[PDB]
């Protein structure tokens, strides 16, 4: 079957030109009746069709992006790529490529790549403990966690006790603060009777900055 | 009952180069009830009378459906020449059937242009009757080989009708159904 | 452009129910519609095209109907694999998508466990205080988190985050983070988040005094 893989820099700067390439394997780009598409999906929003390229080179664009979008084909490498210039912060989204046997829908899709648009460059996160207190204990169950604050770009990965603790873990989706930096919190509910006998360590990993932090969360009596 | 409704009332039609064909047998055919609507802008039978179908028993009925331009509907007849008759769909000289075409500007025309419908523009020879050519090989109109890439003397063999609702009746899409008895 | 209005926004269902999702076009699109399914984090999957034609490999419990301006995707017997989001795309004039419909797992009303975390001393040394309010394992998703600082209602300095529905107990978790400067944090004593939810007869308030 047709397999499509997206590649490109995920940290383009504003007003620059975003470029992404889709590697087509299993089927040819310059033969048959195929419509090689680009579709983007902002976080928490619906899909938006960018444009298409037919196997003959003819392109068709979403009218809203027609003036900024150019989709080309590299027939030697059997790839097709998308260029979006004058990029603003509203172009941050997950970009899929896809094949379609018609100029109507898309039946094959790629895994999708994340492209972030911001002026703030890469920054590692600061990990702060969410200590379990009397106010953070309801009955025999206590709540503790870690605050992964002020990092860029997405994503971070949080595990507890190097993966030995998974039950009751709630890692919340990050929120884009007004400072252009992402913040995230990961919590876990544990029995109250273990707050001094069991060690709880959140393992924060932010590969875009090569940051690895192990934060030990201990209770706070006050 | 014969599934003539599926052929005529199909939501999507085929391109003329890859024309659909549906074999129809072993059923009761409402022949005289096919031409009860005034929607058909072209109804031409060759070799059979459209009124004498209800009293005729046939072994097979082949329904060939596709979409072409309005000015090219005149080519869907025996002994015709052009681009649709020579490179896309060819009827034999002793053709025994009926050609039914109607304007479909509502469905097969889109504001930004409907590019799903295509026709074969280049071919080294004419088609034999009822031959379907669906190859997308780069046409070498000239000396140097093409190696699968278009350039000088190398062209893509399938052009698309830019179907828009603003086009004249001679360039609007027409859905054709060729019944062969 | 043609605008696709999809209804309902969110939909609660149980395994085996009959799910109906409607899509409405701003103008006549004939039968040129498509239906996609998308699970969080993965690529969309094509279900229906031409409004009623099933894509190859799609289970037969999916069915598409409607033409003109009204379209309906119907799932006869819902299954755990079908809990995802569904989009309708027209292709009458270019390609426009609807905002989508989420099919969630229905369960009994569950009240949230409310926790509150003052800012750590390590963060306060940086000059910023982040107060975290946690709502644990509730249903339905609708919940209000009201911040109160010295009994003054706060708004404009807090952000929320909701987890996807847990695939086991079908509950949601919410994390609301209040952010002040260290100087502003030391201007007040009482910090509280007041939680209102269907499973709570009266709003629950967790609070601490700075110190
Ligand atoms: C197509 O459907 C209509 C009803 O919507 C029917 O009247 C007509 O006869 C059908 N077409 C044919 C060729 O029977």
């Amino acid at each position: 079957q047709v397999q499509l893989v997206e590649s490109g820099p995920g940290r383009v700067k504003p007003s620059q030109t975003l470029s992404l390439t889709c590697t087509v394997s299993g089927d040819s780009i310059n033969s048959g009746i195929n419509y090689w598409n680009w579709i983007r999906q902002p976080a928490g929003k619906e899909l938006e069709w960018i444009g298409r390229i037919f196997t003959s080179g003819t392109t068709h664009y979403n009218p809203s992006l027609k003036s900024r979008v150019t989709i080309s084909v590299d027939r030697s490498k059997n790839e097709f790529s998308l260029t979006l210039n004058s990029v603003t912060a509203a172009d941050t989204a997950v970009y899929f490529c896809g094949r379609g046997g018609t100029d109507d829908y898309v039946d094959y899709w790629g895994q999708g790549t994340l492209v972030t648009v911001s002026s703030a460059s890469t920054k590692g996160p600061s990990v702060f403990p969410l200590a379990p207190s009397s106010k953070s204990t309801s009955g025999g169950t206590a709540a503790l966690g870690c605050l992964v604050k002020d990092y860029f770009p997405e994503p971070v990965t949080v595990s507890w006790n190097s993966g030995a603790l998974t039950s009751g873990v709630h890692t919340f989706p990050a929120v884009l603060q007004s400072s252009g930096l992402y913040s995230l919190s990961s919590v876990v509910t544990v029995p109250s009777s273990s707050l001094g006998t069991q060690t709880y360590i959140c393992n924060v990993n932010h590969k875009p900055s090569n940051t690895k932090v192990d934060k030990r969360v201990e209770p706070k009596s006050c | 009952l014969c599934p003539f409704g599926e052929v005529f009332n199909a939501t999507r039609f085929a391109s003329v180069y890859a024309w659909n064909r549906k074999r129809i047998s072993n059923c009761v055919a409402d022949y005289s009830v096919l031409y009860n609507s005034a929607s058909f802008s072209t109804f031409k039978c060759y070799g059979v009378s459209p009124t004498k179908l209800n009293d005729l028993c046939f072994t097979n009925v082949y329904a060939d459906s596709f979409v072409i331009r309005g000015d090219e509907v005149r080519q869907i007849a025996p002994g015709q020449t052009g681009k649709i008759a020579d490179y896309n769909y060819k009827l034999p000289d002793d053709f025994t059937g009926c050609v039914i075409a109607w304007n479909s500007n509502n469905l097969d025309s889109k504001v930004g242009g409907n590019y799903n419908y295509r026709y074969r523009l280049f071919r080294k020879s004419n088609l034999k009757p009822f031959e379907r050519d669906i190859s997308t090989e780069i046409y070498q109109a000239g000396s140097k080989p093409c190696n699968g890439v278009e350039g000088f003397n190398c062209y893509f063999p399938l052009q698309s009708y830019g179907f828009q609702p603003t086009n004249g009746v001679g360039y609007q899409p027409y859905r054709v159904v060729v019944l062969s008895f | 452009a043609i605008q696709m209005t999809q209804s309902p926004s969110t939909l609660s269902a149980s395994v085996g129910d009959r799910v109906t999702i409607t899509c409405r076009a701003s103008q006549d699109i004939n039968s040129w519609l498509a239906w996609y399914q998308q699970k969080p984090g993965k690529a969309p999957k094509l279900l229906i095209y031409d409004a009623s034609s099933l894509h190859s490999g799609v289970p037969t419990r999916f069915s598409g109907s409607g033409s003109g301006t009204e379209f309906t995707l119907t799932i006869s017997s819902l299954q755990p694999d079908d809990f995802a989001s569904y989009y309708c795309q027209q292709y009458k004039s270019y390609r426009t998508f609807g905002r989508g419909t989420k099919v969630e797992i229905k369960r009994t009303v569950a009240a949230p466990s409310v926790f509150i975390f003052p800012p750590s001393d390590e963060q306060l040394k940086s000059g910023t205080a982040s107060v975290v309010c946690l709502l644990n394992n509730f249903y339905p998703r609708e919940a209000k988190v009201q911040w109160k600082v010295d009994n003054a209602l706060q708004s404009g300095n807090s952000q929320e985050s909701v987890t996807e529905q847990d695939s086991k107990d079908s509950t949601y978790s919410l994390s609301s983070t209040l952010t002040l400067s260290k100087a502003d944090y030391e201007k007040h004593k009482v910090y509280a988040c007041e939680v209102t939810h269907q499973g709570l007869s009266s709003p629950v308030t967790k609070s601490f005094n700075r110190g």
